[PDB]
RNA sequence: GACGGUAUCUAACCAGAAAGCCACGGCUAACUACGUGCCAGCAGCCGCGGUAAUACGUAGGUGGCAAGCGUUGUCCGGAUUUAUUGGGCGUAAAGCGAGCGCAGGCGGUUUCUUAAGUCUGAUGUGAAAGCCCCCGGCUCAACCGGGGAGGGUCAUUGGAAACU
RNA sequence: CGCGGUGCAUUAGCUAGUUGGUGAGGUAACGGCUCACCAAGGCCACGAUGCAUAGCCGACCUGAGAGGGUGAUCGGCCACAC
């Protein structure tokens, strides 16, 4: 399954803004429903810990099962911060790779490229939103698809690359040349709230 | 002692209990609240305030706990070794943990951990659910708490010698 | 009638260190004179001399306090016992309080800290643990 | 009497094939007395890994090769080996 | 040669011809609470001449089944 | 106690019982004898029908079926929902589940099983009720 | 070559055929309207319902999850609620009314010795598959393959002698 | 053949080829395996016997672990074929 409902309103919801720009937030920031606009009473513990795991699911667009095996592999690498280690594997998932490389603007976008196929790792077509790629492993676009109007406006329109993605315009192919950092991922979220959910 | 003054302390609320007293009228209703104001750096009180409403009981156990603030010892982002803490019906058994495992624990214990500043550590109890007593026993374990230079020095080797 | 003089002897050590007493006697033994001096070496006591008499010997063990009278030896724990004698394998040898406190232990190459055990790759009987 | 033969394995329309010394009343996927090598038969040159060694001495001890397994054995040249060990 | 198992008892019946009933008198670990406890194995050993005695130390090898229940032989008596 | 004591007399845990007895029996009409099979559910046929008292706290006119499982077992049963079609030799089929209420019924008949009709007009838990997407 | 014109690949066309379930009083993330009036009904526990129900029914919203969702059944966990790890017995359940005592459990100091327990090494074995670790193959994963590790109160055999 | 893995003592006695011996026969083979004599022995509160339940295991589920539960598919062994 795949979410496909408005992204404002998850975004609100979450308080933060997914997308980056922070559209969703800057009009009528309050939580979905007739009863947000009103003042609402404090959240619990439980409910922080679960708004952090739903902030990252929901950046990445991912299901609760595959978020689940995810973290596990996460926490059987053995070296670094086990919070930081899951989102450093959410960054390597294929989808993030395309969106960071700014061949689609949103992750939406880049993930129905990766599951149309338009995009190729090493030369080889890849329809797995979900694959997981590696440092140096090159992610491009497919030689029919190079001339669409979509990728070409995204491409031109992104301005700002994370310093671990390497990116080549007109051949439109990209890699991360190292692990991102926990600074260079996005600091609003607590990686330590997710570890102690899932904890549970 | 640990003056409140120059510490950034920030306060959470743990449990906010109404109590009774029975009057020849009938029912005198009052809040107790139980709060714990801690540094995020090793320095962490509780306070106890009871008043007929919820934020004058708040306040009053906000200055409480600022007066009876503790420090903790830590080794990183975890307590430095094992350590179970009894008071009354409450029992806690706190144990380190490795870094970025988050804070396991239950409850008042929770707030005790974060306010103090620790980031990792597993925690179980044994007693009651008290929340009162099971904050108490969570500082008499951190008391217990010793630092490897003070043992060092206490036992009169070096703390390389030590480990 | 006693069952355990090794017990014994620690519980009298965590007596006298609960009142601060400054010294202590007990009857002298083999396995007793190995505990009070890797106690010494370890630094949790402040001494020990032996009186020889004619009923076993005597073993006195003065107390080590620091600054402002805190008490080194925060607590002994018997962990061997006759009721259930605990053996630890090279690899088992625990550690008290992630090496703050030290664990008595007697092998083949005899009473010695499990620090020491673990150095040998030696296991052992676990006497008693101290902190 | 003891046969070398292919002991099936793998994923369904993806075969994969141990060599195994096996008593020939013994179920195909069952009880089999030893593992001696493999069979990988969806490779363009098919891959073979073999213990040569133990094969020859449990040729030399009376196995009976199957027919692919000989061929296998052919292949790797165990079975010339065999035969001039015979001699 | 191989070797069969050897062990050490004490006699605790003889009033049958050409025969000895010992017991081994091993100690076995509580499985839940390690312990030893003491655990009493008795075998029934051919004697060749009927030369042991009630309480005596001996040892026994294990051999082929000599009857019903015998399975071991006597060796040595090292006790009276 | 005492290691030996222990050893002498090991520790004992309590047994539990299920709340739920009758879906745990088989019956073999054979040898005619109850067999231990753990069911989720279980068939039966509603010998009587109607409407019992709640315990003091409570006032209405729960609705009930007693009813006689495939095991030969007579339970009392209840009917969630609004409204039923049930009668004496209705067959019905029994899911675990106590009802605070009343006093002995320890089994539910479920919905839009067997002779049992979905709940009329239900829209929201529509699984439960036994009721299809209008 | 049964599978089988099967996997797969290529090309044209179309957002067009392809989202439900449960939950929202506290525990527990999720709230308001009507209708209802200790009735109808809910419910895992606490407990809701007596005319102004966030707890029933409907509606609108919201939360959880998703080609699944929920209910029941059964096992483990939470349960330290049989506590070896890891509980207790003055008043909460719990010291036999008291003693004499067989077996059993435990046992004062010390020399020497032994090596059953205890510790340690080597060898043999604890099949394969499955867990776990590395490395590979299926577009990914599931799955598959290779190489390891583990797993015994194990058997044989060599050491140590503090403790039993 | 050693050792390991269910409950019930509101189940305490059980055994008479039973326990052992001497022969004889029988078996691929040791053996009360069978038989004739000779003895009266053998098992049992370290649970005999009896009753009830059950195919055993590699493994699988849970648990921080100790352990608790399970014994489908896959493989090994065993047993059975109205
Ligand atoms: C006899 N006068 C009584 C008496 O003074 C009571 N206090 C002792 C007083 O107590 C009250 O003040 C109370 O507080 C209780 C109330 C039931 O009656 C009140 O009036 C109470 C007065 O009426
Ligand atoms: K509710
Ligand atoms: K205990
Ligand atoms: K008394
Ligand atoms: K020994
Ligand atoms: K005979
Ligand atoms: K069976
Ligand atoms: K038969
Ligand atoms: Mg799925
Ligand atoms: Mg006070
Ligand atoms: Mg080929
Ligand atoms: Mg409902
Ligand atoms: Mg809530
Ligand atoms: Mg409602
Ligand atoms: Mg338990
Ligand atoms: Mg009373
Ligand atoms: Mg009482
Ligand atoms: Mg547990």
């Amino acid at each position: 399954s795949r979410y496909t409902g408005p992204s404002w309103k998850v975004s609100r919801r979450l308080g933060i803004s997914l997308s980056g720009t922070g559209k969703e937030l800057a009009r009528r920031p309050y939580k979905p429903g007739q009863h947000g606009p009103n003042s609402r009473g404090k959240v619990s513990e439980y409910g922080m810990q679960l708004t952090e795991k739903q902030k990252l699911r929901h950046m990445y667009g991912m299901n609760e099962r595959q978020f689940r095996t995810l973290f596990i592999k996460a926490s059987k690498i053995k070296e670094g911060k086990h919070g930081v280690n899951f989102m450093v594997l959410l960054e390597q998932r294929l989808d993030n790779v395309v969106y960071r490389l700014g061949l689609a603007t949103t992750r939406r976008q880049a993930r129905q490229l990766v599951n149309h196929g338009h995009i190729t790792v090493d030369g080889k077509r890849v329809d797995i939103p979900s694959y997981h790629v590696e440092v140096g492993q090159v992610i491009g676009v497919r030689e029919k698809s190079q001339n669409i109007s979509t990728i070409k406006e995204a491409v031109e329109a992104t301005v700002g690359r994370p310093a671990f993605v390497s990116f080549d315009t007109e051949k439109l192919e990209g890699s991360f040349t190292r692990l991102p950092e926990r600074d260079e991922l996005y600091p609003e979220i607590d990686e330590a709230l997710v570890v102690e959910y899932y904890n549970q | 002692y640990i003056d409140p003054k120059h510490l950034e302390l920030e306060d959470r609320v743990v449990a906010i209990n109404r109590v009774t007293k029975v009057v020849k009228g009938g029912r005198r209703l009052r809040f107790a609240a139980l709060v714990v104001v801690g540094d995020k750096n090793g320095h962490v009180g509780f306070g106890t305030g009871k008043a007929q409403e919820v934020p004058e009981a708040i306040r009053k156990a906000i200055e409480d706990a600022k007066k009876n603030l503790v420090e903790v010892p830590m080794v990183g982002s975890t307590i430095p070794h094992e350590v179970i803490g009894v008071f009354g019906g409450g029992r806690i058994l706190m144990k380190p943990a490795v870094e970025g495992s988050g804070v396991a624990a239950g409850g008042p214990v929770r707030a005790v951990l974060e306010l103090a500043g620790v980031a990792d550590i597993t925690s179980k109890s044994l007693g009651s659910n008290t929340p009162i007593n099971v904050v108490r026993a969570t500082v008499e374990g951190l008391k217990q708490l010793k630092r490897a230079e003070e043992v060092a020095a206490l036992r009169g080797k070096s703390v390389e010698e030590i480990i | 009638v006693m069952t355990d003089p090794i017990a014994d002897f620690l519980t009298r050590i965590r007596n006298a260190n609960m009142v601060k007493h400054e010294t202590l006697e007990v009857p002298a033994s083999k396995i007793k004179r190995d505990i009070a001096e890797i106690l010494k070496r370890e630094g949790f006591i402040r001494d020990v001399e032996y009186i020889e008499d004619d009923k076993q010997g005597v073993i006195r063990v003065f107390l080590k306090y620091g600054k402002n009278e805190e008490r080194v030896i925060t607590n002994l724990k018997r962990i061997s016992k006759p009721g259930l004698r605990a053996y630890v394998k090279a690899d088992e040898v625990p550690k008290v309080l992630n090496g703050l406190g030290i664990a008595i232990i007697s092998t083949s190459e005899g009473v010695i800290t499990d620090k020491e055990a673990r150095a040998k790759n030696i296991g052992g009987e676990v006497i008693a643990y101290v902190w | 009497a003891v046969k070398i033969r292919l002991k099936r394995m793998g994923s369904k329309k993806s075969p994969f094939y141990r060599i195994v010394v096996a008593d020939s009343r013994s179920p195909r996927d069952g009880r089999f007395i030893e593992t001696v090598g493999t069979y990988n038969p969806l490779k363009d040159p098919a891959e073979v890994v073999l213990k040569e060694d133990l094969v020859l001495d449990w040729l030399s001890k009376g196995a009976q090769p199957s027919d692919t397994v000989r061929n296998i054995l052919s292949k790797e040249g165990v079975m010339k080996k065999h035969h001039e060990a015979k001699n | 040669r191989n070797q069969r198992k050897v062990y050490q008892g004490r006699v605790v019946s003889d009033k049958m011809d050409k025969t000895i009933t010992v017991v081994v008198e091993t100690k076995k670990n509580h499985p839940i609470y390690g312990k030893r406890m003491k655990y009493s194995k008795k075998y029934k050993a051919h004697d060749e001449n009927n030369t042991a005695k009630v309480g005596d130390i001996v040892k026994i090898m294990e051999t082929r089944p000599l009857s019903a229940t015998k399975r071991f032989r006597l060796l040595e008596v090292v006790e009276e | 106690p005492t290691i030996n004591q222990l050893v002498r007399k090991p520790r004992k845990s309590k047994v539990e019982k299920s709340d739920s007895p009758a879906l745990n029996k088989g019956y073999n009409s054979f040898k005619k004898t109850q067999t231990n099979v753990n069911s989720p559910q279980k068939r039966g046929v509603c010998t009587r029908v109607g409407t019992m008292t709640p315990k003091k706290p409570n006032s209405a006119l729960r609705k009930y079926a007693r009813v006689r499982l495939s095991n030969l077992i007579e339970v009392t049963a209840y009917i969630p929902g609004i409204g039923h079609n049930l009668q004496e030799h209705s067959v019905v089929l029994l899911r675990g589940g106590r009802v605070k209420d009343l006093p002995g019924v320890r089994y539910h008949i479920v919905r839009g099983a067997l002779d049992t009709a979905g709940v009329n007009d239900r829209k929201q838990s529509r699984s439960k009720y036994g009721t299809k997407r209008p």
